C-alpha cells in the first residue's frame, strides 16, 4: 500500500492472503465475508493479457495473518479452495469491469480473534456511506512504492471518496458504474494509495449507525501508484450484490 | 457465516479504538 | 437511432463490434454463463442478436465464446 501503515494487529480480520501454491508467491489479497466464501479480484486469477490463468488449485488461502513473511503457526489458517466464481461478464480486455470473483473454500473456518467476516452493504449504507468526502480504509502486503520493497506486515492507510468527474478525467480508460475512485486530490496535501499486490483487499468503511464495519470495493486497477492527480480505481462491490448471492444462495 | 459480521473482537467487542478508526469517522460528520 | 441504451432494440445485429459473430442467446454456454445474471423479462433474448438484458450503461452486446469475458458489444447508434 503506498504511504500508510502497520495495520494495528487483529484490526482488519477479514483480510484474506491470495497465494500460489508453487511457486510459494503472493498473488493479491481478498476478504473473509462469510465462513466457506471469500471474495477478490478477478483479474488476480484470469488475466491472460499477463498469460495468468489459475484454478482452485495453483491457489491457496491464508486467513488470520500480520505478517507478509512468516508462518503464524497458531494464529493464520493455511485453507484450500473449492471452486473459483469469476464474474461472467468481468470486461479484462477494455477497462476490467466488474473485476469481481468469489471462492468457496472446501471445509469452512472458525473464527478466532484474528479472523472474522466483514459485511456486504445493504442499500441504505451503501446510499449513505458512499459520497465524496467520506474515507474507507485500504489494506494490502503490495507494493509500498510504484518502483525501487515490501511490507513486512500489513499495511492500512484511510482515503476519501472522490467524485464521478474527477474520477472521470482522471483518466483514458473507460470508467464506469462498478467503480469508484478513491484517494487525495493534488492541493489536498496528504497521499496514500493502494499499489500493485493489493487488488482483491477489501475497501471497507465503518456505519456511523450501528457500528459495524462494510466493505465497499476491491482493489481493482490504477495507474502508477500515488501519482499527483491520478486516483486508483475500487469495484463498486454493491453494485455486484446480486450475483455474489445468485451464486452463494445456489453454488 | 456472519450476522455477527463486522465487529472486530480484539475493538468493537473489547470496546477498543483502533488508532484511526476515527479519522474516518469524524470525516462522516465533519 | 437506438434509445435507452438500445434497451429496447429488436434487431439482428448478431456481430461484435471487432466483428466477432454473436454465439446463440440461447446457446449452451451463453446460457452457462447467462445464469447469475440478471436478465430484465423485459430485453427479449431474440435468436443471437445483439441486446442489453442487463442495463449495460455501454449498451447491447452478446456471447461471443464460453469463458468469462468472451462477450462484446454491438454497434447501434443511440439518441
Ligand atoms: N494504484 C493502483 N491501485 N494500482 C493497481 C494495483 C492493483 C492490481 N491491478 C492491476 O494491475 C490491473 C490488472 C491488469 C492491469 N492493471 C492495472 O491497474 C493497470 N496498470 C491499469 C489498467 C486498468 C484497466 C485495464 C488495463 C490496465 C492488482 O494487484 C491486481
Amino acid at each position: 500500500i503506498v504511504e500508510g501503515s502497520d495495520a494495528e494487529i487483529g484490526m482488519s480480520p477479514w483480510q484474506v492472503m491470495l497465494f500460489r501454491k508453487s511457486p510459494q508467491e503472493l498473488l493479491c489479497g481478498a476478504s473473509l465475508i462469510s465462513d466457506r466464501w471469500v471474495l477478490t479480484a478477478a483479474h488476480c486469477l484470469l488475466y491472460p493479457p499477463w498469460d495468468k490463468n489459475f484454478t482452485e488449485n495453483d491457489l491457496l488461502v491464508r486467513i488470520g495473518k500480520h505478517s507478509r513473511t512468516r508462518y503464524e503457526r497458531n494464529i493464520e489458517k493455511i485453507s484450500m479452495l473449492e471452486k473459483i466464481y469469476i464474474h461472467p461478464r468481468y470486461n479484462w480486455r477494455e477497462n476490467l469491469d466488474r473485476d469481481i470473483a468469489l471462492m468457496k473454500l472446501k471445509k469452512p473456518v472458525a473464527f478466532s480473534d484474528y479472523i472474522h467476516p466483514v459485511c456486504l452493504p445493504d442499500r441504505e449504507t451503501a446510499a449513505s456511506l458512499l459520497q465524496a468526502g467520506y474515507k474507507g480504509r485500504v489494506t494490502g502486503w503490495g507494493n509500498l512504492k510504484e518502483t525501487w520493497g515490501q511490507p513486512s506486515v500489513l499495511q492500512v492507510v484511510n482515503l476519501p471518496i472522490v467524485e464521478r468527474p474527477v474520477c472521470k478525467d482522471s483518466t483514458r480508460i473507460r470508467i464506469t458504474d462498478n467503480m469508484f475512485c478513491a484517494g487525495y486530490k493534488p492541493d489536498e496535501g496528504k497521499r496514500g494509495d493502494a499499489c500493485e499486490g493489493d487488488s482483491g483487499g477489501p475497501f471497507v468503511m465503518k456505519s456511523p449507525f450501528n457500528n459495524r464495519w462494510y466493505q465497499m470495493g476491491i482493489v481493482s486497477w490504477g495507474e502508477g501508484c500515488d501519482r499527483d492527480g491520478k486516483y486508483g480505481f475500487y469495484t463498486h462491490v454493491f453494485r455486484l450484490k446480486k450475483w455474489i448471492q445468485k451464486v452463494i444462495d445456489q453454488f | 457465516g456472519e450476522a455477527d459480521c463486522g465487529l472486530r473482537p480484539l475493538f468493537e467487542k473489547k470496546s477498543l479504538e483502533d488508532k484511526t478508526e476515527r479519522e474516518l469517522l469524524e470525516s462522516y460528520i465533519d | 437511432c437506438v434509445p435507452d441504451r438500445g434497451q429496447q432494440y429488436q434487431g439482428r445485429l448478431a456481430v461484435t463490434t471487432h466483428g466477432l459473430p454473436c454465439l446463440a442467446w440461447a446457446s449452451a454456454q451463453a446460457k452457462a454463463l447467462s445464469k447469475h445474471q440478471d436478465f430484465n423479462s423485459a430485453v427479449q433474448l431474440v435468436e443471437n442478436f445483439c441486446r442489453n438484458p442487463d442495463g449495460d450503461e455501454e449498451g447491447v452486446w452478446c456471447y461471443v465464446a464460453g469463458k468469462p469475458g468472451d462477450f462484446g458489444y454491438c454497434d447501434l447508434n443511440y439518441c
